[PDB]
């Protein structure tokens, strides 16, 4: 089923399995990152405990004190510095894509066709909101793998 | 019209001849429960303004790593730890 | 965009503008050659700089002359 | 004896190089019979050695400390050998390449493509032309006298 | 005020099984330059997105990149198959700007109708020094 | 349907376009106004597509050109065979093949290079040989040097044959069009009738001279005393004393009795511990097989008869759901297209090289290959060489092809146009696990050179710190070295002896290939390697797919295969025809097989080859430092390129000083080629009209017009320039390396 | 404190300064008047 965008052959793109299909399509459109409709701000808390985990992982178990008493707090303080600084590349990727009040750059069209509201994630006040809800999600996130680590060290793989 | 037979030029809908597409960008509501919704907005409402997030996450996070490498012994890096061991004496004497 | 420039010296052979592959030149009319036409450069900000004008204009050195200058999103050839 | 240089004829490191060599030479010549073709040759080597070092010496050569020769080529009469006459000899034939060369490319000049007498060399032109460089200091010299060495720019 | 433009309608498009080397966002806030050509045949035809496409017989219109792929497409249809075609420009306003021939006739017979731009009447030796020109923006070759 | 048509007298035999140089092209054939023409001459020399039109001609010129190829080939093996006869010390190898080392050529005593004429061994002075002829020759039971002078002169006879044949089928009877067209014959001849039966005959040769004349030569006969080999094919009863299943001949053949020739047919898998090479009576089975599967794989396609596969009816019955036609289309672009065949057989062939170099080395084929460890590296490291060689010039004519014999109106074909369509798809993800991998297998090392200067080997991707073991590799080689029993009985033991539950193969004081232990660092080097593959595989089909056209340039297959660019607009658009695409992947081509070569070296001087006392002590030739060291840039600085190169550099007054030499003249000529790849065409023209006024201030102008290099000539001349000097360093650096410690 | 000094200033500076000059310089290209 490789038929072009939209029937669109003209468009740099396909409706294969792996772009458009019940499936991945839906899994792509019922995440934080494509909910349109609802707010920012819970987007990007969602996104950012996520992440937050995600980068607890690979911090705790590898990095340079892995091996010793200190790994999974310092580690999570090194997950929590980069989540303070993804953040901080975000806040300056919404001051500088988008200024501080025009519309949304976002389609205002489906595939479907219908003139839906724009993403108001890629406003200013949107993107901030976004910034914000990553932030804590992700501290919270950190703090909250940390205190996982803790009290149930057991059933997870210490290697 | 868009929709015709192999016709992708609808002059007047822009969106649909250039591509503009939400392409998984559902506008399905809030699946959040309410409560925990609320929670979250008024505990984040204070990173809002992207200015203010960004000066104290760059003072803070500066702060934070100068207090780490300040406070930290040398027992978590072994550069504060020092040599603890003697000095070897270079080639030719020391020179 | 780039500037690209037509000297009095053109023959009036029609291959800068033959092998423009972006539609900078057009041949005029003229009176300072036994074919009685010269070729101008109106459109160019559609010009991207790839002198396969002046690699086909048969002059001592060149008439046809591109100077390469402000770069646009059309003067470098991007679809993006 | 100059630039602190001993001659090759009255050095001890010199024969030292000497009797390295032809010990290096006979150790690999313990490993065949004294009358198969590998000991002949290596017997032919090392003569070649022993005579190339004698040479050196008695042509009066300069070795170093080191113990190999060093050339003079300030102009010192007693080491004209070493650069100033091999250096005539090798101008002289450099520039019998370069006139018999340019001597063809003016022979050709006047042809209605000189270009493919460059590819398919004219060799009897060329060979009328050969031995023609055996005299190029003197018609090169008449050619700057008569002005037709160098062209002139018209 | 001798040849007016043209204001392509809803032609229909070539037959094509969709590619990568079509339109991304520059489209979808920049022109994107439709052209347009009448085909004799059903004839197949390389794109200059890379790939195969199947012209229909009759008017076409394919909507590329930008403006060297549709001058190359209608270069190789006029050499190839000798096809009249005209190419435009289509901002994300709305507007269409016509562009190819501006005067009916391809940029290379001199026809009258046209004014010559991008001009110095001398040989392209006599353009002054850039120490002549320093501190204006002219630079070398607008005198 | 398939026939012999050809023509007769189509050209004729004259030097009178020998004369006329550049004949064959139309702006060639009328005189040198520059010198960049000559250039133009031997550059489009073999560019038979674009002096015609037609394919007939274009197939009759590659036809003798393939015939003048063989000519050279059957020269180069008669000066091979001849120079063994005459110039080597074989008959006195055949004597101590262990100790005297395999020499085939002597130099000539004029200005002291009679030093390369060293003591190889055998009393005999010569230079010591790495190609492996002499194992071959004790593999083919030669024990002479009259059948090497015999094998020579046969050899320049089918030579002149050849050179005979191509001159017979260009000028006077030159085949047409539709006698190369007839693929369907040509497959089913060249499977059966010179895949088939050039096995079956090799295994004639397998059964009847080399394992009977090896039963002798591995049993302490002297060459001198075994029997000439026809003396088994006139007398059987000889034969018959050590394979006694020949007394009953063919009735075990022919009534399927085949129990009753397992004497010198055999599934006895391993090496030979007596020389180290496979067994021969394996070979001959293995040839034997291989015949009887070619010979019923050439009876496939349709020729003349009602039977066989049309190849047309195989593709075209290929159509997938999605993916469109298919196959359909295949037939006609592929027959009506040299290039498009060129670079399947090419990209094929050479991938085939490699698995040659790998298949060489750890099943060793002939005798005393193992323990000739210079013969066992250059033969591994050449083969991959050549076949990274044959890879990018397939990645070249896929590209040619794509941009003159590719013709979606005519010779349609659906899945290249499918390819074409989302070709962008391809190469970026190609480009992303190019960068993958490249962070994930060359960072790892930084990682551990960095941890490593840190002070912290704890913290490094080794074999002690971090464990990256190859586990699948390791259950490979686990179940391969556990393989003779359930799943592959009758073979006795494994087929290779590079897997951990192996044996040591003694071979004198060698050792010869025991198990290859895979640790973090083959884990490490193995991604480098397919990182290296994969760039070299993004750069080459990058350019072949957007040979014909792109975003930046629609147009360029106008403009050409080979084009140097299409001016400085688009911000520059050097380098984007496929041409320049692969002058780039044959440098990473280079990068791809040098780092290859060196693991193979490395890996094998400390893992594998070595000597073994009688004790059964191994030392390795570096001391097994490859896990260790080869977790670190520094280590291949330092352990293998600093260390191993302290026999090519202290190889000066030896034996073993042109290598030294050429190390350092292979540095200069990649170098050198440095000047052109980083150079432009410009500065080098207005150079050379300077000193064209000097010229011409003495009437010294030469007609044909001294131009600088073409653009595209001068990144020929840089990167052949650069793969000369880099090969030729590492080939000396090897070589010298590998021959002194030995 | 002396030998505590490099443990504060290294810190900030190697990556602080970095944060801040990147950020501030991408904003500064990133602009519109
Ligand atoms: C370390 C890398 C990393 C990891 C592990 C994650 C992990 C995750 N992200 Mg994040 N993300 C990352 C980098 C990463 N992200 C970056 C660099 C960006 C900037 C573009 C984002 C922006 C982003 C958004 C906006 C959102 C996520 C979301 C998610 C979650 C689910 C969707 C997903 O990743 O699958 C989808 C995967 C893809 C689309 C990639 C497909 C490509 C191929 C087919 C997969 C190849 C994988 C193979 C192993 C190699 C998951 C927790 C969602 C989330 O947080 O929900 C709670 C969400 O809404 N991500
Ligand atoms: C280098 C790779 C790496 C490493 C070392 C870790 C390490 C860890 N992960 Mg993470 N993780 C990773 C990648 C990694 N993760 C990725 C790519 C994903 C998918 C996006 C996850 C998703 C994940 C989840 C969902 C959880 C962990 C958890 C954990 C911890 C216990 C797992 C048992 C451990 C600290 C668990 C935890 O609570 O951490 C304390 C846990 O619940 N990991
Ligand atoms: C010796 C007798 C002879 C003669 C007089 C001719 C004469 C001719 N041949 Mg024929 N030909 C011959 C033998 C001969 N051929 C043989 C033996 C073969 C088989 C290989 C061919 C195959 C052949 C083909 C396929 C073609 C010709 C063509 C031609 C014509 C032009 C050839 C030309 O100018 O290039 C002269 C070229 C050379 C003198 C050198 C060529 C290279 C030789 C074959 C091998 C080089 C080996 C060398 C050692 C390798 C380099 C390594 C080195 C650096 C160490 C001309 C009528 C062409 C023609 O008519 O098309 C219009 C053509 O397409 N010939
Ligand atoms: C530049 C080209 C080149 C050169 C100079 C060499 C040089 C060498 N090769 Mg290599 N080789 C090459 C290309 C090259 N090879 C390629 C492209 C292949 C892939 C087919 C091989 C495969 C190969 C093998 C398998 C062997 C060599 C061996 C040798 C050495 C002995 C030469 C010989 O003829 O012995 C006699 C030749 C043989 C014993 C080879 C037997 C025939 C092979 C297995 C198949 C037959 C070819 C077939 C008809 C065509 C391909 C069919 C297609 C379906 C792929 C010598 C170092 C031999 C060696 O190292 O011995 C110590 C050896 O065993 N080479
Ligand atoms: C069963 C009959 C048979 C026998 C006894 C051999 C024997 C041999 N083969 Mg061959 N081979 C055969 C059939 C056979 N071959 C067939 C039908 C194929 C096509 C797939 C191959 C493909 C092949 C390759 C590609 C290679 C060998 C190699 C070898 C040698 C490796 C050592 C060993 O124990 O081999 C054991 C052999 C096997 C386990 C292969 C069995 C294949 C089955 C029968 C196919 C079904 C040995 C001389 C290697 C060699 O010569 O390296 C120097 C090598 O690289 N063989
Ligand atoms: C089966 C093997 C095979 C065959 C039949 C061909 C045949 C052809 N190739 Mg392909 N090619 C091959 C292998 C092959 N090539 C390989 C292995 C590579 C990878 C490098 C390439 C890369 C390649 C490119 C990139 C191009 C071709 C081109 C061509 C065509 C013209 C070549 C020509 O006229 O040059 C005649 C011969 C020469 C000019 C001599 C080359 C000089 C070499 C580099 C000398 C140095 C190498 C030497 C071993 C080192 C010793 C140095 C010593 C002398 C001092 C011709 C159709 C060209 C083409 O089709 O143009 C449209 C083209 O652009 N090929
Ligand atoms: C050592 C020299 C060198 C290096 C490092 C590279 C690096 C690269 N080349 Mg280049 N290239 C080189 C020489 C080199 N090339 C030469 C000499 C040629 C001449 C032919 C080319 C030709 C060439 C082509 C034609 C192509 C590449 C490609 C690539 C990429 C593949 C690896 C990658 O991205 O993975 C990750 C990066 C690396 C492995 C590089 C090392 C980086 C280390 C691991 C970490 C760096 C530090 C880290 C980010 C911290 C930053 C600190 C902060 C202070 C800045 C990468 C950009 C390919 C490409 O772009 O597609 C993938 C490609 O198509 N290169
Ligand atoms: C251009 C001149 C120069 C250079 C190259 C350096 C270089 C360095 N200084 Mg010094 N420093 C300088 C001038 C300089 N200093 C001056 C003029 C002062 C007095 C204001 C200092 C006071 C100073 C302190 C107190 C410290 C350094 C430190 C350092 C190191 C880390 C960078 C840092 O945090 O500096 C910070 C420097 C400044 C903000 C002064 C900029 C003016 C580095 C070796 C640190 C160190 O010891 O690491 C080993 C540290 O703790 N510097
Ligand atoms: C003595 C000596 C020395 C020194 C010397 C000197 C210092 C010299 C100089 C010289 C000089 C200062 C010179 C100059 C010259 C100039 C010129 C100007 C010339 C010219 C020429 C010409 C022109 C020629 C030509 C030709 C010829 C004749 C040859 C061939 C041909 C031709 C044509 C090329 C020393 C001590 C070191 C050492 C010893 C020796
Ligand atoms: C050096 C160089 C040149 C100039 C290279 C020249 C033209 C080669 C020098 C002349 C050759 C050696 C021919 C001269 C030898 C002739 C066969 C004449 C014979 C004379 C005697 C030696 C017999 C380029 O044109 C170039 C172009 C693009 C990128 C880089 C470069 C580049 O680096
Ligand atoms: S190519 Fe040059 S000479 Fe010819 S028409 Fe154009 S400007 Fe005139
Ligand atoms: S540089 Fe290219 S686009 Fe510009 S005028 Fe010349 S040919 Fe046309
Ligand atoms: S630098 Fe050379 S290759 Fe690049 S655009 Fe200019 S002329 Fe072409």
């Amino acid at each position: 089923v490789v038929q072009p965008i939209n029937g669109d052959p003209f468009i740099g793109s396909l409706e294969t399995p792996v772009t458009s299909s019940p499936l991945i399509a839906w899994y792509l459109s019922n995440l934080p990152g494509y909910r349109t409709a609802v707010n920012p701000l819970l987007r990007g808390v969602e996104v950012g405990l996520a992440h937050g985990f995600f980068l607890v992982g690979p911090f705790v178990k590898a990095g340079p004190l892995r091996n010793t008493a200190y790994a999974g707090s310092a580690g999570s303080l090194a997950a929590a510095g980069l989540v303070v600084i993804l953040s901080m590349c975000l806040t300056i990727y919404g001051i500088s894509s988008f200024k501080e009040g025009e519309p949304s750059i976002a389609p205002s069209l489906t595939l479907t066709g219908r003139k839906k509201q724009p993403d108001q994630l890629q406003t200013a006040d949107g993107w901030a909101k976004f910034t914000g809800g990553f932030f804590f999600g992700g501290i919270s996130g950190v703090t909250w793998a940390y205190f996982l680590l803790y009290v149930l060290d057991l059933p997870y793989f210490v290697k | 019209k868009y929709g015709d037979k192999s016709v992708y030029f609808d002059l007047e809908d822009l969106g649909n001849t250039t591509g503009q597409w939400d392409v998984y960008g559902s506008d399905a509501p809030s699946p959040y429960n309410p409560l925990q919704s609320k929670f979250f907005e008024t505990f984040a409402a204070p990173f809002t303004k992207r200015g203010l997030l960004l000066k104290f996450l760059i003072l803070g996070g500066g702060s934070l790593l100068t207090y780490v490498s300040a406070n930290s012994t040398g027992d978590v890096l072994p550069i504060k730890r020092g040599p603890q061991e003697p000095p070897k004496l270079g080639p030719r004497g020391k020179l | 965009s780039h500037s690209v420039k037509i000297y009095d010296t053109c023959i009036g052979c029609t291959q800068c503008v033959r092998a423009c592959p972006t539609d900078v030149l057009e041949m005029i009319p003229w009176d300072g050659c036994k074919a009685k036409q010269i070729a101008s450069a109106p459109r160019t900000e559609d010009c991207v700089g790839c002198k396969r004008c002046e690699s086909a204009c048969p002059t001592d050195f060149l008439s046809v002359r591109v100077y390469l200058w402000h770069e646009t999103t059309r003067s470098m050839g991007l679809a993006y | 004896d100059i630039s602190g240089l001993t001659p090759c004829k009255d050095s001890k490191q010199f024969a030292k190089r000497e009797k390295q060599q032809i010990k290096k030479l006979e150790s690999s010549l313990k490993l065949y019979a004294p009358e198969s073709a590998p000991a002949l040759a290596l017997n032919a080597q090392i003569e070649k050695t022993k005579r190339r070092f004698d040479n050196y010496g008695k042509y009066g050569l300069l070795c170093g400390s080191d113990g190999l020769p060093h050339l003079i080529v300030n102009g010192d009469q007693r080491h004209w050998g070493e650069f100033i006459t091999p250096g005539i000899l090798f101008l002289y034939i450099a520039g019998w390449i370069g006139w018999v060369g340019r001597s063809y490319l003016i022979a050709i000049s006047g042809e209605k493509k000189p270009a493919m007498k460059e590819i398919i060399i004219d060799v009897p032109l060329a060979s009328r032309i050969i031995f023609r460089g055996f005299i190029w200091p003197v018609a090169a010299y008449r050619e700057f006298l008569n002005g037709d060495l160098i062209a002139k720019d018209v | 005020g001798f040849t007016p433009p043209q204001l392509d309608p809803n032609t229909p498009s070539p037959i094509f099984a969709g590619s990568t080397g079509g339109l991304l966002r520059k489209a979808q806030v920049e022109e994107f330059y439709v052209i347009t050509w009448n085909s004799p045949k059903e004839q197949i035809f390389e794109m200059p997105t890379g790939g195969a496409a199947i012209m229909r017989e009759g008017p076409n219109l394919l909507k590329l990149a930008r403006k060297e792929q549709c001058l190359a497409l209608g270069t190789r249809l006029r050499s190839k198959y000798k096809i009249t075609y005209q190419f435009y420009r289509v901002f994300p306003n709305g507007e269409v700007q016509y562009l190819h021939p501006k005067d009916g006739v391809y940029p290379e017979k001199a026809n009258p109708g046209r004014e010559g731009v991008g001009l110095n009447m001398r040989s392209i030796g006599k353009n002054v020094s850039p120490i002549e020109v320093k501190f204006t923006g002219k630079q070398s070759y607008d005198l | 349907e398939v026939k012999i048509l050809v023509d007769r007298d189509p050209i004729k035999t004259s030097f009178e376009e020998w004369a006329k140089p550049g004949h064959f092209s139309r702006t060639i054939a009328k005189g040198p106004d520059t010198t960049t023409w000559i250039w133009n001459l031997h550059a489009d020399a073999h560019d038979f597509d674009s002096h015609t039109s037609d394919l007939e001609e274009i197939s009759r010129k590659v036809f003798s050109a393939h015939f003048g190829q063989l000519s050279i080939i059957f020269l180069w093996l008669s000066g091979m065979y001849f120079h063994g006869a005459r110039f080597s010390n074989y008959e006195a190898w055949l004597s101590d093949p262990t100790h005297i080392g395999p020499s085939a050529q002597v130099v000539w005593p004029i200005v002291g290079q009679e030093i390369l004429n060293g003591d190889v061994g055998g009393g005999f002075r010569g230079i010591q040989i790495t190609s492996g002829f002499f194992q071959i020759w004790r593999a083919s039971g030669i024990t002479s040097e009259l059948q090497l002078y015999c094998t020579a002169i046969g050899a320049l006879v089918f030579a002149a044959l050849m050179l005979f044949a191509g001159w017979f089928h260009y000028h006077k009877a030159a085949p047409k069009l539709a006698w190369f067209q007839d693929v369907e014959s040509m497959l089913n001849h060249h499977l059966a009738g010179l895949l088939g039966l050039g096995s079956l005959s090799w295994a004639g040769h397998q059964v009847h001279v080399s394992l009977p004349i090896n039963q002798f030569l591995n049993a302490g006969v002297d060459p001198k005393e075994i029997p000439l080999p026809h003396e088994f094919i006139l007398n059987r009863d000889l034969l018959a004393q050590l394979y006694p299943s020949f007394a009953e001949g063919a009735t075990p053949f022919f009534t399927l009795n085949w129990s009753k020739y397992s004497e010198f047919l055999t599934f006895r898998g391993g090496l030979d511990p007596v020389t180290g090479g496979l067994w021969l009576t394996d070979i001959a089975h293995h040839h034997l097989a291989i015949a009887i599967l070619f010979l019923i794989a050439g009876h496939m396609y349709r020729t003349n008869w009602g039977i066989g596969h049309g190849i047309k009816d195989i593709l075209e019955a290929h159509k997938g759901p999605f993916t469109g036609q298919g196959h359909k289309g295949l037939y006609e672009i592929l027959t009506t297209s040299w290039h498009a065949q060129l670079s399947l057989n090419l990209a094929m062939l050479g991938s085939l090289t490699i698995i040659v170099a790998h298949h060489m080395y750890s099943m060793p084929p002939y005798p005393y290959l193992a323990t000739d460890y210079a013969t066992q590296l250059s033969l591994f490291t050449h083969h991959m060489w050549i076949g990274g060689f044959l890879i990018v010039g397939a990645a070249a004519h896929a590209a040619i092809f794509m941009v003159r014999d590719y013709d979606p109106t005519n010779r349609y074909n659906d899945l290249l146009d499918r390819v074409l369509r989302h070709r962008d798809a391809i190469i970026s993800h190609l480009n992303w696990v190019c960068i993958f991998l490249g962070f994930h297998s060359f960072g790892l090392y930084i990682h551990n050179d960095t941890m490593s200067a840190l002070g912290r080997p704890q913290d490094m991707f080794s074999d002690t710190a971090i464990q990256l073991q190859p586990v699948f590799a390791q259950w490979i080689q686990n179940t391969h070295a556990l393989a003779p029993g359930v799943t592959a009985p009758g073979e006795t033991a494994s087929t290779s002896l590079t897997w951990g539950g192996g044996e040591l193969v003694a071979v004198g004081g060698k050792v010869a290939l025991l198990p290859i232990p895979l640790g973090t660092a083959d884990f490490l080097v193995h991604h480098i390697h397919a990182f290296t593959i994969h760039v070299t595989v993004l750069i080459l089909l990058k350019g072949v797919l957007f040979a014909r056209s792109s975003r930046l340039i629609p147009d360029k297959a106008n403009l050409g295969f080979r084009f140097p660019c299409d001016g400085p607009g688009r911000g520059g658009t050097c380098q984007v025809s496929a041409w320049d695409h692969v002058f780039l992947g044959l440098f990473w081509m280079y990068n791809a097989i040098s780092v290859v070569i060196f693991h193979f070296s490395w890996k094998m001087q400390s893992d594998v080859w070595g000597s073994i006392s009688d004790q059964g002590v191994v030392t390795h030739i570096t001391g097994g430092n490859f896990a260790q060291s080869s977790i670190t840039i520094n280590g291949w600085l330092r352990d293998f390129l600093w260390a191993q190169a302290s026999q090519v550099i202290q190889s000066y007054g030896s034996s073993l000083s042109a290598y030294g030499l050429f190390f350092l003249g292979a540095h200069f000529v990649w170098a050198f080629s440095l000047m052109f790849l980083f150079s432009g065409r410009g500065y080098w023209q207005e150079l050379i009209e300077s000193i064209v006024w000097a010229h011409n201030k003495l009437k010294v102008a030469p007609a044909t017009q001294p131009r600088a290099l073409s653009i595209i000539q001068g990144r020929a001349v840089g990167v052949t320039h650069y793969l000369l000097g880099g090969i030729a360093t590492t080939w000396a650096f090897f070589l010298a390396r590998i021959i002194a410690v030995g | 404190t002396f030998n505590n000094l490099p443990s504060i200033f290294v810190p900030l500076v190697g990556l602080v300064f970095p944060a801040i000059a990147m950020a501030s310089l991408f904003l500064h290209i990133q602009k519109n008047k």
